[PDB]
């Protein structure tokens, strides 16, 4: 009855994309482009439905726009999990080297 | 009625009721108590109060 | 196990183009980086923010790509957010902000390259140490 | 068998330390002599 | 705590003074040899 | 004759079972409160949050403690230096929390062995004696200030003080290794050869002398029977034991002189232990020991590991993981 | 007045809340085809009460005082937020940022420390329909969330933890981990409070309203080994009006 | 009554220290 | 907390035994 929910994710699609409703937000640095200015817009905006709800961002500019096109193949989404976001954990999750 | 006078009506309680060798604390005992039950009314069959 | 010139051989340009160094260039740049840069970036991290190392494998994947010596004589001189969307020169050390970060201010163009040869030619030999921090001391 | 634990540090006391007290005296008893 | 404070800064105050005072009295006289 | 007069007579009497004196007289109130305050805290303080983070050390033998890890907490860092006397405190109960019993004791414990060591000077100099003994045990009181005032002064916290148990002691031990190096710093070096060669000349000044006891008793009757208490003569033979030593090595690397031995024996660990003092003093701003991490290397460039290499390995486990709530940030600093 | 820090500084203050004159009990009027925002919302406790467990036989759990142990460390300060008028009239404040939350420890009779997560974070307060002006007879009623009172990174002291830590009793090796497993897994619990504020002091004039607040929330239960108490909190609270 | 005994012995140590300086073996001078 | 309760007696003769025989010898002493 009495599980560690954060080993859980590590089951589901956050241990092998970037879940862009739960993930800190030092993994963008894994892709080209992404890495500071639309990894905190993904984040500001972050609760998403769809892996491309993060399209539809106000503001994108076009290369923008593609650039999210071509690494939707690196995010999910999965339900937001409390333990991973509270506590501004996303933006430090006190892991540093 | 109050569980603090139902906890007096109850030999547990009754000093000449222990033992020279039974050491310690009357919760070492019957145990801590916790809870008034309730009252306890006996009838048989044919609805008489029994006691 | 010896310096060679097959490990001073690092990526000139993105072009695949590429340029040997010598045992006096190499150690020049190990030098100069010591000089003006270990302060921050100390065995290939980043003490004040850990997030982006050194390794050859992240600069490659910054905009404009920096696993070559001139994209990074070329940050040395005007720096850019891993994206390449801001510039950085008025808190990260360039020429372009050698007034206010004066190490930089006597640095010749010879001496940049020796610092970026430096940095792509270190993990060629302490793999993943460089980059690596702790875990790896 | 469950037996009360301050049973044995009870009958253990209850004999050294009476018996210890009547041994000091006779020694000492001896010396004078 | 005020009533604390006040009776600590006095104990503190007197005890001082004896050591004060003690080692301003000829203290290099009370000795075994010589009385300067 | 006069009342200050009967007084100051009393203090610095020589006929007194223990000697009072002018340092006596601070000595003796502040050494008591100490001890009252260490014994029931010990006992029966309740926890300590030491490191300012809202997680209480239990340090006391009535809240789960035996007499090895139980301790006086030291006060939280939250607190950093500021002082803490229980009258600036709400309650007693925030007083306990917070860690006050430990600026209470090591207060008045640096102040009344302070005294102690002058009252050395003192009675000494009541008796007639030469002064100087007061000097030796400066080194050990040198070496309380350092791990009780000096190194918490240079942290900034007296969180980090030495705590008063004997598991806390070991704590403060591997954090200081880890952070410091001490096992690499000169001055900690002499003061194991302080203690080290300080243990080695008592047993041979013991065992030299005992073995050159002059026959003045038979085999029923101990040997100490031959010392009779202010006796005029010397109960053993020093040319003989000279006679001996000089010959185990040879007759110079031998002590002929009582005078000049026994100063050999006060000065060895007494110089020593002045350094270790002056060493943890000097890691309190974190200069630090020898540092060789990474300090050999092949023509190509690897590194090639020493044993130094292996004992920053052995820091670096004791440095991630103490205080394991504390650090938000990556350094840490102090 | 315009004090300064240096001013300030070690007196205890700064957890003081500001406050307004005896005399300031007007009223701010306020206008639908505008928009507005608390610019600073501050909350001073000043008690914390917290039931106690009404025993097997039970009759009813009062609310009992406590001590406070944590000094002066317990005010939430430099709260914003928008303020909507609703169209029933009411007006709707929505914290989004500040100073909102402070672990506090109090003490109860007998010894037991009770740890809290002092907080209004996401809170969500509400007046009665048609307010047309913020008087001195103005109350809002909220609800906040209360997290867990540490956050998944912390380690108890045998290095078990949510998203870091062992996971079992390592100094156990061969015991059963049955009876250990409520200790073993770490649980973060998140919580509901609720507060009511209730304006008692109006200066119509510069925007700022003062007052009392009362809110209900839960303990910290130790990432789940053991249950919560419940605490009831009292103060003063300021805030400050512009129009946005 | 674990504590107990360490209190106890903890005691017991006091009161020898009392007696050891107090009702010493005096020394005397021959 | 869950000792030993071995450790009380073990403990108790620990102290009692040795010291009992330095009694016993130092009274013996002052009487003759
Ligand atoms: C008048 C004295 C007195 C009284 C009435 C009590 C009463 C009590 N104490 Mg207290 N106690 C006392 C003195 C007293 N105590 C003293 C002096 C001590 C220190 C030694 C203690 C230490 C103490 C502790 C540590 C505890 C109590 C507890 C208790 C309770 C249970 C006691 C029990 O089990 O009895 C047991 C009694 C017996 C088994 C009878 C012993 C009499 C022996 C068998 C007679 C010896 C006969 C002799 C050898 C015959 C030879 C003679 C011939 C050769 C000439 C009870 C309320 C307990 C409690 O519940 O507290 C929470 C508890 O844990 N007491
Ligand atoms: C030899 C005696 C002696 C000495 C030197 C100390 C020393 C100390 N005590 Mg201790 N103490 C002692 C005896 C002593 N105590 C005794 C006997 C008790 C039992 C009553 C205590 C109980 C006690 C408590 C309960 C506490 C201390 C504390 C302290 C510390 C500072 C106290 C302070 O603010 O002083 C202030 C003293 C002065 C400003 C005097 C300066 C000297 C000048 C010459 C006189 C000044 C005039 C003075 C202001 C007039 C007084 C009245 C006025 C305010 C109206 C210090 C380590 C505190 C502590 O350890 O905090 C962590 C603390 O909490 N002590
Ligand atoms: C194999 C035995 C051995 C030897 C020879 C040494 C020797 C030494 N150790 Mg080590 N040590 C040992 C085992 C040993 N250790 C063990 C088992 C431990 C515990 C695990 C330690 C723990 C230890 C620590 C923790 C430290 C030392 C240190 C030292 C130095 C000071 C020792 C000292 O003052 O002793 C006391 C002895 C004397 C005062 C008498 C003189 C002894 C010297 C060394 C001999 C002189 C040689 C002589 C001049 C040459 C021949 C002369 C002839 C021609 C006339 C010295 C180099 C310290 C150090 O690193 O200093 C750099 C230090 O910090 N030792
Ligand atoms: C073989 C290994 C070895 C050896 C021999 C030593 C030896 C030493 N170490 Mg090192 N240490 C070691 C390994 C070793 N260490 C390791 C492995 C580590 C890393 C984990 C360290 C980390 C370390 C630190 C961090 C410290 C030491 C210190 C010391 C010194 C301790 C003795 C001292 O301070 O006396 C000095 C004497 C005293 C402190 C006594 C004070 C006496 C007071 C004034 C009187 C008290 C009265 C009392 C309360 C009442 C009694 C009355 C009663 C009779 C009724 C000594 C030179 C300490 C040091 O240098 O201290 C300055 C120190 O702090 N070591
Ligand atoms: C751990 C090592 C160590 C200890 C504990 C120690 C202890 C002592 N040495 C003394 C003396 C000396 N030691 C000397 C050389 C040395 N001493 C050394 C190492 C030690 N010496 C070393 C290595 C040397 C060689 C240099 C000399 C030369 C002297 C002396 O002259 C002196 C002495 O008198 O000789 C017998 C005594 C001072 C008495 C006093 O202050 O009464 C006053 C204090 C009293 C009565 C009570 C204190 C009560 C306090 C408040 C207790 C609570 C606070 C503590 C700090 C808590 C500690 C808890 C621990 C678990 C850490 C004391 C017995
Ligand atoms: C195969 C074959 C050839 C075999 C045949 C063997 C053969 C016969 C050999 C030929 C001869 C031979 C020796 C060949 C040469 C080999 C040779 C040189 C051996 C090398 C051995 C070696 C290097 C040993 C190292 C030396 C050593 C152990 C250390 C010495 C260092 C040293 C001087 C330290 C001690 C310092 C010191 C003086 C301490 C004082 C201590 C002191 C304070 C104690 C207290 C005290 C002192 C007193 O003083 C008195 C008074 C009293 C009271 C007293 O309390
Ligand atoms: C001198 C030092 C050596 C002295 C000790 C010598 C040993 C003597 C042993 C005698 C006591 C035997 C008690 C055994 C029971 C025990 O161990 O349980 C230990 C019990 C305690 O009881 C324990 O309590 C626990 C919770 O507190 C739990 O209940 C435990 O289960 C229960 O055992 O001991 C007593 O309570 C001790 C106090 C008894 C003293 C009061 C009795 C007075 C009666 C009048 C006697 C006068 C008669 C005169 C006749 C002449
Ligand atoms: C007579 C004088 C009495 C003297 C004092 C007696 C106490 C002495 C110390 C007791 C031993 C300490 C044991 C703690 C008590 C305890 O419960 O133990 C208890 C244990 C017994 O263990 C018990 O076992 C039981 C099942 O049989 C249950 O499982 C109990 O849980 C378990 O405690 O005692 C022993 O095991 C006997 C000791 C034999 C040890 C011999 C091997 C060690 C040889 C070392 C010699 C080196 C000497 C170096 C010194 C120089
Ligand atoms: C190239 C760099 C620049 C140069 C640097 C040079 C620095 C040299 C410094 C010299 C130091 C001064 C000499 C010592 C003082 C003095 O002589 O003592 C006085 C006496 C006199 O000797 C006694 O002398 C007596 C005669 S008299 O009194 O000296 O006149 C005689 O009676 C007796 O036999 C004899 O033993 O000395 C001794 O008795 C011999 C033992 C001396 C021990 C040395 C001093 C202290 C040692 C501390 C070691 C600490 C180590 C810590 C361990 C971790
Ligand atoms: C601290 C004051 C620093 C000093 C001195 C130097 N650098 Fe730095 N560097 C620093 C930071 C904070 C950052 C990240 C900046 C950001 O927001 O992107 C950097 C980054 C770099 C990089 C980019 C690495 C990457 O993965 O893209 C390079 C190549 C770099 N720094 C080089 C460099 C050199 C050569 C320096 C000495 C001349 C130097 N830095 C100094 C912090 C600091
Ligand atoms: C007069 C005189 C003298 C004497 C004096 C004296 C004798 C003093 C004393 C003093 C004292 C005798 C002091 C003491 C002190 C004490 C203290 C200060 C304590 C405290 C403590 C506390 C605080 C506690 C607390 C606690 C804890 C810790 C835990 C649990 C709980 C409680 C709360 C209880 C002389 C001779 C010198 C000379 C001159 C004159
Ligand atoms: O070592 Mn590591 O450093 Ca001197 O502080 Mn920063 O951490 Mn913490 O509280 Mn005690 O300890
Ligand atoms: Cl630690
Ligand atoms: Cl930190």
């Amino acid at each position: 009855e009495l599980v560690n929910v954060v080993d859980e994710k590590l089951g589901t699609a956050y241990g092998e994309k970037i879940d862009l409703n739960n993930t800190n937000i030092a993994a963008f640095i894994q892709y080209r482009g992404l890495y500071p200015t639309l990894a905190k817009l993904i984040v500001k905006n972050a609760p998403y439905e769809s892996v491309e709800d993060v399209l539809n961002i106000p503001g994108l500019t076009e290369r923008q726009k593609q650039i999210l096109r071509e690494n939707l193949e690196h995010f999910t989404v999965t339900e937001v999990e409390t333990a991973l976001v509270e506590g501004g954990d996303r933006y430090n999750n006190g892991l540093y080297k | 009625i109050p569980e603090k006078l139902a906890f007096y009506d109850y030999i547990g309680n009754n000093p000449a009721k222990g033992g020279l060798f039974r050491t310690g604390p009357m919760n070492k005992g019957d145990g801590i108590a916790q809870a008034w039950k309730g009252h306890a009314v006996f009838r048989n069959k044919e609805g008489e109060e029994l006691f | 196990a010896e310096l060679t010139p097959e490990v001073l051989t690092v990526p000139l340009n993105s072009e695949g183009k590429t340029i040997t160094l010598t045992e006096k260039q190499y150690l020049e740049g190990k030098r100069l980086f010591q000089y003006a840069c270990a302060s921050c970036h100390v065995g290939g991290i980043t003490k004040t923010n850990p997030s982006l190392d050194l390794r050859t494998e992240t600069l490659a994947l910054a905009t404009p790509p920096r696993d070559n010596i001139e994209g990074l004589v070329d940050y040395m001189k005007n720096p850019t957010t891993y994206d390449g969307e801001q510039e950085i020169a008025e808190v990260h050390p360039s020429l372009r902000s050698a007034d206010i970060f004066p190490k930089m201010r006597n640095l010749t163009e010879k001496d940049l390259v020796a610092i970026a040869g430096h940095i792509l030619v270190e993990p060629k030999i302490l793999g993943d140490k460089w980059g690596g921090g702790k875990v790896y001391y | 068998m469950e037996v009360n634990q301050l049973g044995l540090i009870a009958t253990a006391l209850f004999v050294l330390v009476p018996s210890v007290f009547l041994i000091i005296l006779y020694v000492q008893t001896e010396s004078q002599q | 705590m005020e009533t604390l404070k006040i009776t600590v800064y006095i104990v503190v105050t007197f005890f001082v003074l004896l050591f004060v005072f003690g080692f301003l009295s000829g203290d290099p006289a009370r000795n075994p040899k010589r009385k300067d | 004759a006069n009342l200050w007069e009967r007084f100051c007579n009393w203090v610095t009497s020589t006929d007194n079972r223990l000697y009072v004196g002018w340092f006596g007289v601070i000595m003796i109130p502040t050494l008591l409160a100490a001890t009252i305050c260490f014994v029931i805290a010990f006992i029966a303080a309740p926890p300590v949050d030491i490191d300012g983070i809202r997680e209480p050390v239990s340090g006391s033998l009535l809240y789960g403690n035996n007499i090895i890890t139980g301790a006086v907490v030291p006060s939280s860092n939250a607190i950093g230096l500021h002082f803490y006397p229980i009258w600036e405190a709400a309650s007693l109960d925030e007083w306990l929390y917070n860690g006050g019993p430990y600026q209470l004791i090591i207060f008045h414990f640096l102040l009344g062995a302070s005294c102690y060591m002058g009252r050395q000077w003192e009675l000494s100099y009541r008796l007639g004696m030469r002064p100087w003994i007061c000097v030796a045990y400066s080194a050990p009181l040198a070496s309380a200030f350092a791990v009780f005032l000096i190194y918490p002064i240079g942290q900034g916290s007296f969180s980090d003080g030495m705590p008063l148990g004997i598991s806390g002691t070991f704590n403060f031990m591997i954090v200081f290794q880890a952070e410091h190096n001490i096992l690499m710093h000169p001055f900690h070096q002499l003061g194991v050869a302080g203690v080290f060669g300080g243990a080695l000349f008592c047993a041979m000044h013991g065992s030299l002398v005992t073995s050159s006891l002059i026959r003045e008793t038979t085999e029923t009757e101990s040997a100490n029977y031959g010392y009779k208490f202010g006796q005029e003569e010397e109960t053993y033979n020093i040319v003989a034991a000279h006679g001996y030593f000089g010959r185990l090595i040879f007759q110079y690397a031998s002590f002929n002189n009582s005078r000049s031995l026994h100063f050999f024996l006060a000065a060895w660990p007494v110089v020593g232990v002045w350094f270790t003092a002056l060493g943890i003093s000097t890691m309190a701003f974190n200069l630090n020991g020898f540092n060789f991490n990474h300090s050999v290397i092949d023509a190509k460039g690897n590194v090639i590991n020493t044993w130094a290499d292996i004992i920053n390995r052995a820091n670096l486990g004791m440095e991630v993981m103490h205080e394991r709530n504390a650090h938000n940030f990556p350094l840490d600093l102090a | 007045q315009t004090l300064t820090y240096d001013d300030i500084v070690g007196t205890g203050l700064a957890n003081k809340c500001p406050t307004l004159d005896d005399t300031a009990r007007g009223a701010y009027p306020i206008d639908s085809s505008q928009t507005y925002r608390i610019a600073r919302l501050c909350l001073q406790p000043t008690t914390f009460l917290v039931k106690e467990e009404p025993k097997n036989k039970r009759q009813e759990a009062e609310f009992v005082p406590t001590k406070l142990v944590t000094r002066e460390t317990t005010s939430l300060d430099q709260i914003q937020g928008e303020l909507k008028v609703n169209s029933d009239g009411s007006l709707t404040f929505v914290e989004e940022d500040g100073i909102d939350f402070q672990p506090v420890t109090v003490q109860m009779a007998g010894g037991e420390r009770i740890p809290l997560l002092f907080t209004v974070k996401n809170l969500v307060a509400s007046t009665q329909p048609n307010v047309t002006s913020i008087t001195t007879s103005t109350d809002f009623k909220g609800e906040f969330n209360v997290p867990s009172y540490r956050t998944a990174n912390f380690l108890d002291p045998k290095g078990r933890g949510l998203a870091s830590g062992y996971d079992s009793a390592i100094a156990l090796p061969q015991a059963k981990e049955e009876e250990l497993a409520r200790a073993n897994v770490k649980r973060f619990s998140l919580t509901k409070g609720q507060i009511s504020l209730n304006v008692a002091k109006v200066d119509g004039r510069t925007g700022e309203i003062a007052g009392t607040f009362e809110s209900e929330q839960l303990s910290d239960d130790d990432m789940g080994a053991h249950e919560p108490h419940e605490v009831k909190i009292q103060g003063v609270f300021y805030a400050s009006i512009e129009p946005a | 009554m674990e504590t107990i005994t360490y209190v106890f012995i903890f005691a017991c140590i006091i009161a020898l220290f009392f007696f050891a300086i107090f009702f010493r073996e005096p020394p005397r001078i021959t």
